[PDB]
RNA sequence: UGCGAAAGCAGUUGAAGACAAGUGCUUGUCGUUCGUUAUAAAUGGCCUCG
């Protein structure tokens, strides 16, 4: 998962309303039909400027924009294509209220203007749909009223969910049915929660539900695939439909410090179990099943992004694993100036490959049973070690083999509970300050036989230890996960055998012919002709080593004058090792007439 | 919230002293021959015979007086003594119970006490009325008593007076009719018969008069008897040999009489009741019945194992009891009764409870007699070797694993169980063996084994594995050469895949693959694919060097095929490793050695920390849900969440789990449901004041990251295994083959009298 | 029953030349065409026709090669001189193609099998060798 | 009791092929040109070679009726769908229709062109329409009532149109090729005289066929291409062949696993199948003594014995064909309890698996050293009695006499990869157990020497075969 | 027998009692004990129901 940079669609309009950036996300709505994960065009209602179709690749531009006057706001807007009596069209049905004192419902049919209507609505519209297979027009109010109009905005029915005040409203279809769900506040942050299925009345109440302890000042609402989402003081809250019942509470300790007042946010969702989250100029692409981080950006140029929709992708059932979505930014300086934007997310494979290891949430071992059979202090043991002078061997080791009760040199299975990665990476790092040149302390053999000795020091191990061989020997045979580039330089670079061999068989044991290889091509061409050189001077293993230094210079590189000692060398131990078989197997593996000389 | 509830049952019952022989049989034919009574070691089940259905069980748990009772059966006698469906138990101790059968078992049945001063009980038998008891009191060789039991209307007390004792009792056995008593002792030896309601059979004669003189040239083996079986009338004695010769006596004159066609000790031998015919069974797997007027033989062969006892059960010969050892498990003795037909040879009823195969032996069993010692047998002098060599195998050493492998069938919920060289299927909502089926070639049936050719070893279904859709079927097999031969030491593997339409009940070899992942490296792991993946029809099998190789069915082959491959050709090796796979499938988990890797299933390699390192060898890794990992490692237990990457808890396993258990165990001690959370087993040894054999285990049901233990509870004797059936409940398996489950007018009188009629 | 037989190694899933007449018959699939063309048993016959054979014809040679040998192994030596020389004479055409164990595995297979049969041959040799040096002498 | 287990011992598309297992070759006298298949039973096929047209018998797979009115040489025998009508072309051009098995009696005779007319078909939807084409370049459609003029002359070929093809479920068009390299289609409805397209070859287009209503192949010169006609290009081609093909046919919904095959000529010898499902790959051939001018396969409801014609330029016709106590049976229909128990005996044992069920180990031994026994079926006796555990007891009772004939295997099993492993744990046993007895005899110290020579040679190819498998290391 | 991989790396196979045979002595055995991790061979081969 990824997210890229946006690019600007257009520079919205300096006016009044839009210059309180904290509600300029509610003075700008974008059409749920033309924004979608395979629509190249976006229909954005800008209130006091107007309501504008942009096509986005393979550049940004205007393709049509109808003026709305500057004391107009809109509350509502939705644009979709179909067939109208057949010529093909596009119906756009806007909302605009003006000042409160009227409502204007208002209907444009265009040839892909064949027709414009308007009438006057009773309460402020919150939501639009438009129905092109029955060429209807439904739009919700403020009050509670649910409207069906033709395209010629003449009223064919109306339904009262018999609540006001009515806050958010969203369409969402499933098994080809249309449906719709609500929510209304009432007193004591008690919320009406109603579905409605539309179909003598073409909408049907399939469920009606009042949640407790819901507020709505301080919460962010979206929905998905059957899934409400709530976000409040930092705490995502998951609704399922059709009753819309709290499933999970997920605590998002990323917002918990912002303030209350100044920090900007906007949620919005991207896929299945996925949401888009923005925290002033960050932005973050969020897993909420397995409640990780997939992806964050944060734009530098921009004071604030406030996240306008997304197309949301079905991964369910869509290979595309790439959408967009739009937003409003806000620039740095005297004079803010805000754009339209979008950015190009890639959601994933919505596998747990995308969430490992990248959760937003931030030992000791402890007995089996709690109390006749067989039996077949970190920080202490630190600031005692951290007290102690400068090059001072014989009380480091001893306070630390008996502080531990330690009684060998090697690290065992009975020195289990010093496992603890915390405390030896603190002792490494002691080892390492109070002793340098040429004398470590015995603890050091300790530490390096340990299975969990720290990954990060072991670079440059083998060269801290090349000035004793005994710990280099030592290191070699059981320190563990030693970087195999180091390992490789020391084996053409060491001349002792003894090393050599010892050097050979750890890298065979703990890496792979492939792992190897593609490393020692790096090897310089000089280096291993004197390793060769060596050779020529447990070997299968060295010879299987140099079986891969055959292989990796390639049959370019060879220089036919030094194979020629090769082949009479390796020749030398074919016949060598022919014996040696053929001994192996060894030691597993009358007369008619007759003159003999009796003893009497 | 969790509870523990014995479920199955266990081994059939049997008279298990070395001396009786011939009567080691306890279960007993109804008097109307409509259903036959069998004794378990925890239960006694009726069979009717008609149906082959058991009609009836009586659970010693669920009547308080055998629940503190049980100790074992000795013996069951029809009716009730004291006195149409009832019975008398009698058991070692001396307990006298009378219980009922066909209807509701009374929770207060007649118990009783039978007065007994340092005497085992051994055998009880009866003609009319008259009741005498056989009892044991102890050079290695136990004594016998003969008593009179007698029951007084007056003190409801079964009194016992002496009738006859006999010294260093060395082999015993007792008439069909029950009324003679024919036993050898060392007073080499001599061979006496008695009569035992009467006086009129009382002789006694040294065994070497019947010994012949090339007997006493040859070994010991000819000279060894192995089984005892006398006439009705006293006329006849039948003498077993381990060299397998049968010698019929006359004992009016002392006149042998040889019957020579066993080739390995013949275990079984029992007269007829008119006595002109002989069963004899051994190792050969083959029953004999010996004409003895004209000395012909007529044969039964191919038995599922060899016969331990042979009896004729009828008025008229109609049913033969047989009882089979199953001899190729060595770690446990598999018993296995039979009740066959005399006018056609087919089974009207064979009854035998789960047989699992254990690691290790268990407890004090004892190998067969046999002509050699062998791996599947023990000599003659290698009986009391091996006898003291297990003891003090379970006294002092320290590996003590005794894990047995067991799946689970997610379509039926059957219970498989890889016995060598085959798999029994049995039903534990039923308690009832349901098939048993022989996946690899090899000597299993073809032939009984005998003499050297027991020194063969069957091949091993080492691993057995299901599709978590079920209709698949993955084991791996190990095939071992034969001895004394250049290619003795090449193993070869096997892997095999199968599959079973759910209507029928045998399933069907569809793929083999020989020598997987080449040649002489064991598949040490094997794990089926989650359903996300080819919809639960692909598996990987992993080794020793950390090769994994992934193979799925693909229809337009309509086969199993490879389809991923990882060789990386460590130089190193260890039979440690564990594999786990992700419910999305997306990522695998493999351990290997002392160091866990992550691997991307799309590219089978490192994803791009991939390497966890841990303290000591990994024996599991589990993924308790799409969070959480838990690793077990030889020392402890780690609990890590793979979206922190970091550990929550660690459990110090080392004190209880060091060297008790070979690598690989832990992985089918350990279990984990998919919904509620795992659960975590360990046995440990009891003793008081050095070790003793008995064990005692305790289970833990863990939460999901091990953070609460949500109950613990107790279980008196090794649990050999765990699974975590689909359902919520967990089924564990026993050392003594018990499965359990921790889980959370005139017309009136006119009819009456009508019905009677 | 009718279940099939498979090895682990199957890696499939996962003048005086003849040179024309090899190539016509690699192309055609023709069995006989190429079976009198591999009949020549001279060495010098075998490195001029594969001297000439084009890179791309030579890959598909070696499977052909290697499916003969699996079924006659028989044929093995004679037709190993064959894969000898291709490898030899177009060793770096091969070098440059994305894959080669898919395409040669047959080969991979058929040659590490008779790989096999050396640690025992050399055993069965020894106690023979033992045998006939003890007769000999006596 | 359970019956003693029995003693255990390509694709399923290509064993279908193998059964046409006999092979009748015959001769004619100048090639032969055209092959057709009867659409109805008997399904007798019709040959066009030299003057004369011969109809065989599927059964008798023999001539039954012999056309020889033709004064020239014969270019077609295609029947109508119904098999009644049989049309063909002459080098004067005249087309002649014979009613099917009455050859003295000409129902029709139109003379379509002065030049040769080298293909003449019924059209299969309509009966009363004929399609002839000429060297005269255009391929007029006749009828049988009208005789006198043609109902359309398709024109626009540059060159000689040797092949028409009428699409199935499509009388909408005909499709014709020409030596132009274009495959030209005609609606003929329309005006026609015009095609609707044509589609490029590049090479001289000699049989064009209809695979299916949408798919189209042609196989003209090396190679044949199947094109969509909703898309109007190739959506396959394969070049396998090395001559120029000649000609194809297709059949579908015939028993064999496969649902449809496609057998193509090639002029080389070759006869090929391709299947359709699977992108038209290869998937069995034939190789015969000349070049193949004409291919045929009996159709689908041929109903008995299938056919396979092959038609050389020699005039070689081989022909391959796979074939296809009154109250004793009382059964108790009527009767109330139905019992069945018998038991069928098993299948007849071999000599050798008789021996091992006996226990008759040396004997089993013996069995499998004898003549004219397959080689697989010795290992699996040998397996088994080593896999019994019974080796050194086969061998102990033997002495030079019946020890050769395991040794004289045992030198040709050696050299095989299989039978390596086994000949090595046989011959092991048999020298530690009759090392004195080799001592004193000659004649086997010589099969001793002479495998010394084998097993070296052994050991030459499997050093060769490890060295051969350091290069594939170095290689990859 | 321990460990380990399958290859292998280390370590064991003792003492007493009783019987038989041969000549107090010698040898062999043990349905006898204590302690340590610790060739075989009585002519004797698998049913019938197509």
């Amino acid at each position: 998962p990824s997210l890229s940079q946006p690019f600007r669609l257009a520079t919205l309009p300096k006016i009044a309303s839009l210059s309180n950036f904290s509600l300029q996300a509610d003075y700008v709505q974008v059409a749920d039909g033309t924004f979608n994960e395979s629509t190249n065009n976006i229909t954005l209602g800008i209130s006091g400027s107007s309501i504008s179709q942009y096509i986005i690749n393979p550049t940004p531009k205007l393709t049509f924009d109808y003026p709305i006057p500057s004391t107009n706001i809109i509350t509502a807007c939705n644009a979709e294509k179909g067939q109208a009596n057949k010529r093909n069209v596009e119906i756009w049905a806007f909302g605009l209220m003006v000042n409160k004192g009227n409502y204007t419902l208002n209907v444009i049919t265009k040839a892909l203007f064949l027709s414009q209507y308007k009438i006057k609505a009773k309460a402020k519209v919150m939501s639009i749909k438009i129905d092109t297979k029955n060429s209807l027009v439904i739009a919700i109010l403020q009050n509670g009223l649910i409207e069906i109009f033709d395209f010629k905005l003449t009223l064919l029915h109306s339904f009262d969910i018999s609540y006001d005040n009515l806050k958010y409203a969203k369409w969402f279809t499933e098994n080809g049915t249309e449906y719709v769900f609500v929510l209304c506040p009432l007193q004591d942050d008690k919320v009406c929660y109603k579905l409605l299925e539309l179909t003598s009345s073409p909408i049907k109440e399939l469920s009606s539900t009042i949640i407790e302890g819901f507020s709505f000042e301080n919460s962010k609402l979206c929905y998905q695939f059957g899934k409400l989402y709530k976000l409040n003081q930092g705490k995502i809250y998951i609704y399922s439909l059709p009753h819309c019942q709290l499933q999970q509470v997920i605590e998002f300790p990323m917002v918990d410090k912002l303030s209350p007042g100044d920090d900007l946010i906007s949620f919005q969702p991207v896929s299945v179990n996925r949401v888009l989250l923005t925290v002033n100029n960050v932005i973050y692409l969020l897993d909420l099943l397995h409640c990780s981080t997939l992806s964050q950006r944060e734009l530098t140029h921009v004071k604030t992004f406030q996240l306008l929709k997304s197309a949301v992708i079905n991964s369910e059932k869509s290979h595309n694993s790439k959408t967009i979505a739009i937003g409003i930014s806000t620039k740095n300086g005297p004079n803010p100036t805000s754009s339209l934007e979008i950015i190009n997310i890639d959601v994933g494979t919505n596998t747990l490959k995308d969430s490992l290891g990248k959760s937003f949430q931030v030992v000791i071992l402890k007995p089996l049973f709690d109390d006749r059979v067989k039996c077949n202090h970190c920080n202490e043991v630190i600031e005692k070690l951290s007290a102690l002078q400068d090059n001072d061997i014989t009380s480091f080791d001893d306070i630390f083999f008996k502080e531990l009760k330690i009684k060998e040199e090697h690290y065992t299975e009975k020195d289990r509970y010093i496992s603890d990665p915390g405390f030896l990476n603190k002792v490494l790092d002691l080892i390492f300050g109070k002793f340098s040149g040429n004398d470590y302390p015995k603890t050091l053999t300790f530490l390096l036989t340990h299975p969990l000795f720290p990954l990060s020091r072991t670079r440059n191990l083998l060269s801290l230890l090349r000035d004793q061989p005994r710990l280099f020997k030592q290191a070699i045979v059981t320190c563990p996960n030693l970087p195999l580039n180091e390992l490789l330089e020391e084996l053409f670079s060491i001349r002792n055998r003894e090393l050599l061999l010892d050097i050979s068989f750890r890298i065979l044991q703990d890496f792979t012919r492939d792992s190897i290889k593609q490393e020692m091509k790096k090897l310089s061409k000089l280096d291993v002709q004197n390793f060769i050189e060596f050779i020529t001077s447990q070997s299968t293993q060295l010879f299987q080593l140099l079986s891969l230094v055959l292989d990796s210079i390639g049959l370019f590189s060879l220089e036919g004058a030094l194979l020629e000692n090769l082949t009479l060398y390796i020749d030398k131990q074919v016949e060598i090792a022919e014996r040696n078989t053929e001994l192996w197997n060894l030691i597993d593996t009358l007369p008619t007439y007759t003159m003999e000389y009796l003893d009497i | 919230q969790y509870k523990l509830s014995v479920v199955s049952g266990g081994k059939p019952a049997l008279n298990n002293l070395s001396s009786v022989t011939g009567n080691k049989n306890i279960a007993r034919l109804s008097q109307d021959q409509r259903n036959y009574i069998i004794p378990f070691n925890n239960q006694i089940k009726v069979y009717s015979v008609e149906t082959r259905q058991c009609v009836k069980t009586l659970k010693f748990a669920n009547n308080s007086l055998l629940s503190g009772i049980f100790e074992s059966i000795v013996k069951i006698l029809l009716g009730d003594i004291t006195v149409a469906h009832l019975i008398t138990v009698f058991t070692n101790n001396g307990h006298v119970i009378v219980l009922n059968y066909k209807g509701k078992l009374v929770e207060s049945p007649k118990h009783f006490k039978i007065s007994l001063a340092d005497e085992k009980l051994a055998n009880v038998f009866h003609s009319e009325g008259n009741y005498r008891i056989l009892t044991t009191f102890k050079n290695s060789l136990q004594s016998y008593r003969l008593y009179a039991l007698t029951f007084d209307d007056a003190k409801k007390q079964f009194e016992v007076a002496h009738q006859a004792e006999w010294h260093n009792v060395i082999l015993s056995n007792i008439s069909s009719n029950g009324k003679l008593l024919a036993h050898m002792c060392k007073d080499h030896k001599s061979i006496s018969v008695v009569s035992l309601f009467d006086d009129s059979v009382n002789l006694s004669f040294p065994l070497g008069s019947i010994l012949s003189s090339q007997t006493q040239s040859l070994s010991y083996n000819t000279r060894y008897v192995s089984s005892m079986a006398i006439d009705n009338m006293g006329q006849q004695l039948a003498v077993g040999f381990a060299s397998g010769v049968i010698s019929i006596v006359s004992l009016a004159d002392l006149q042998i009489r040889l019957l020579k066609w066993h080739i390995d000790s013949v275990l079984s031998l029992s007269f007829s009741h008119d006595g002109s015919y002989l069963l004899s069974g051994g190792w050969e797997k083959v029953m004999s019945l010996w004409q003895l007027e004209t000395n012909s033989q007529q044969f039964l062969p191919r038995l599922n194992g060899i016969i331990i006892d042979c009896q004729v059960l009828g008025p008229q010969g109609n049913y033969y009891s047989l009882i089979l050892q199953m001899t190729e498990n060595n770690s446990n003795s598999d018993y296995q009764f039979l009740l066959l037909n005399a006018s056609d040879l087919t089974s009207k009823l064979s009854i035998n409870g789960p047989l699992p195969v254990f690691n290790s032996t268990i407890k004090h069993i004892q190998q067969p007699i046999s002509a050699m010692n062998t791996k599947n047998s023990n000599s003659i002098t290698s009986l009391n070797h091996s006898k003291k060599k297990q003891s003090r195998k379970l006294i002092k050493s320290r590996r003590q694993d005794f894990t047995t492998n067991v799946e689970i069938n997610p379509i039926n919920k059957n219970l498989y169980f890889p016995h060598i060289s085959a798999v029994q299927i049995f039903d534990f909502y039923k308690n009832e063996q349901v098939n048993y089926q022989y996946l690899t070639s090899g000597v299993n049936n073809s032939m009984g084994k005998v003499r050297f050719e027991l020194n063969l070893q069957d091949p091993i279904i080492t691993d057995l594995k299901f599709t978590k859709d079920g209709q698949w079927m993955i084991t791996y097999e190990i095939e071992y050469p034969p001895n004394d031969l250049l290619s003795s030491k090449d193993l070869t593997h096997i892997l095999k895949f199968w599959t079973k339409n759910d209507n029928e009940t045998n399933w069907n070899l569809k793929t083999k693959v020989i020598n997987p992942h080449g040649i002489s490296v064991p598949i040490t792991k094997i794990l089926p694919s989650p359903r996300s993946v080819n919809n639960s029809q692909g598996c990987l099998t992993a080794d020793n060097n950390g090769g994994l190789k992934f193979w799925s069915f693909d229809s337009h082959e309509s086969n199993w095929c490879l389809k991923k491959i990882s060789l990386p050709n460590f130089n190193h090796f260890s039979n440690s490793v564990s594999l786990a796979w992700s419910q999305d499938g997306s990522l695998i988990f493999h351990g290997f050695d002392d160091k866990l890797q992550i691997l991307d299933f799309d590219t089978f390699k490192k994803f791009e920390v991939s390497e966890f390192t841990l303290d000591s060898e990994i024996q599991t890794v589990k993924l308790i849900n799409d969070t959480n990992l838990i690793v077990a490692t030889r020392t402890t237990l780690n609990a890590i969440n793979l979206l922190r990457g970091q550990v929550i808890n660690s459990f110090d396993l080392y004190p209880f789990v060091n060297g008790v258990y070979k690598n690989g165990h832990m992985d089918r001690l350990i279990t984990c449901d998919e919904r509620t959370g795992n659960i975590a087993l360990v046995i440990n040894q009891q003793l008081t004041d050095v070790p003793t054999i008995n064990y005692k285990s305790r289970i833990i049901i863990f939460d999901s990251d091990l953070s609460t233990k949500l109950g613990n509870f107790t279980h008196h004797e090794y649990i050999s295994w765990i699974g975590w059936n689909y359902d919520t409940d967990f089924i564990f398996l026993d050392i003594e083959s018990t499965l359990g489950v921790v889980g959370t007018s005139n017309s009136d009188i006119f009819a009456e009298q009508l019905h009677k009629l | 029953g009718n279940a099939r037989v498979t090895s682990g190694d199957n890696f499939k899933h996962v003048t005086g030349t003849v040179t024309v007449i090899l190539s016509q018959a690699l192309q055609s699939n023709d069995h006989s065409l190429l079976e009198t063309v591999l009949n020549n048993r001279d060495e010098r016959v075998i490195r001029d026709t594969i001297f000439r054979l084009k890179p791309a014809l030579a890959v598909i040679l070696l499977e052909r090669l290697a499916e003969r040998i699996a079924r006659q192994t028989h044929r093995q030596g004679p037709l190993n001189v064959w894969v000898k020389w291709c490898l030899i004479i177009h060793g770096g055409y091969l070098v440059s193609i994305p894959n080669l164990m898919s395409t040669l595995s047959s080969l991979h297979s058929t040659l590490k099998r008779r790989s096999d049969l050396l640690p025992r041959l050399l055993a069965l040799d020894a106690r023979l060798d033992c045998t006939i040096n003890k007769f000999k002498t006596l | 009791s359970t019956a003693r287990p029995r003693i255990i011992t390509t694709t399923p598309e290509q064993r279908y092929w193998r059964q046409y297992t006999s092979a009748q070759l015959v001769k004619e006298h100048n090639s032969v040109t055209h092959i057709s298949f009867n659409p109805q039973h008997p399904h007798d096929f019709a040959v066009t070679s030299s003057t004369r047209v011969q109809i065989f018998s599927s059964r008798t797979r023999q001539v039954i009726k012999t056309f020889s009115r033709f004064k020239d040489v014969v270019y077609s025998a295609s029947f109508r769908s119904d098999g009644k009508l049989l049309c063909a072309g002459d080098a004067t051009g005249l087309v002649s229709v014979y009613d099917s098995y009455n050859p003295r009696t000409i129902l029709l005779s139109i003379n379509a062109s002065t030049h040769p007319t080298h293909v003449t078909k019924f059209h299969t939807q309509d009966n009363k329409i004929l399609a002839t084409a000429s060297d005269d370049r255009v391929t007029r459609l006749w009828d049988i009532s009208n005789a006198y003029e043609p109902q359309l002359e398709l024109t626009g070929a540059t060159d000689y149109v040797r092949t028409l093809s009428f699409i199935p479920a499509a009388p909408h068009l005909v499709a014709t090729g020409s030596y132009d390299g274009l495959i030209r289609l005609y609606d003929t409805r329309s005006s026609g005289s015009t095609p609707i397209y044509s589609l490029n070859h590049d090479q001289p287009v000699e049989n064009v066929i209809a695979v299916s209503p949408t798919q189209i192949v042609s196989c003209g010169g090396n190679n044949f291409k199947v094109w969509d006609l909703t898309s109007n290009k190739k959506l396959y081609e394969r070049g396998n062949f090395n001559k120029a093909v000649t000609c194809l046919d297709y059949v579908e919904n015939f028993d064999s696993p496969m649902q449809s095959a496609l057998i193509a000529s090639s002029l080389d010898g070759h006869v090929k199948v391709f299947d359709p499902l699977d992108n038209f790959q290869v998937k069995f051939g034939w190789k015969f003594s000349g070049p193949v001018l004409s291919c045929a396969v009996s159709p689908s409801t041929a109903q008995g014995n299938r056919h396979l014609v092959a038609g050389l330029s020699s005039g070689l016709l081989a022909i391959r064909t796979k074939k296809k106590m009154r109250g004793s049976e009382y059964q108790g229909d009527q009767e109330h309890i139905i019992h069945n128990d018998k038991v069928r005996s098993q299948r007849r044992m071999r000599a050798f698996e008789r021996n091992i069920n006996q226990f008759k180990w040396s004997e089993a031994l013996d069995n499998a050293f004898v003549p004219g026994m397959a080689k697989e079926l010795t290992l699996t006796v040998l397996q088994e009695l080593r896999k019994r555990g019974k080796v050194r007891v086969a061998l102990y009772g033997r002495d030079e006499s019946t020890l050769e004939p395991l040794l004289n295997w045992c030198l040709k099993g050696i050299e095989d990869v299989r039978s390596a492993s086994i000949v090595a744990d046989w011959v092991a046993v048999v020298l530690e157990l009759y090392g004195n007895t080799l001592e004193s005899s000659p004649v086997l110290q010589e099969l001793m020497i002479d495998l010394k020579t084998k097993v070296r040679h052994e050991i030459h190819k499997s050093k060769e075969a490890q060295r051969i498998e350091g290069m594939l290391q170095l290689l990859t």
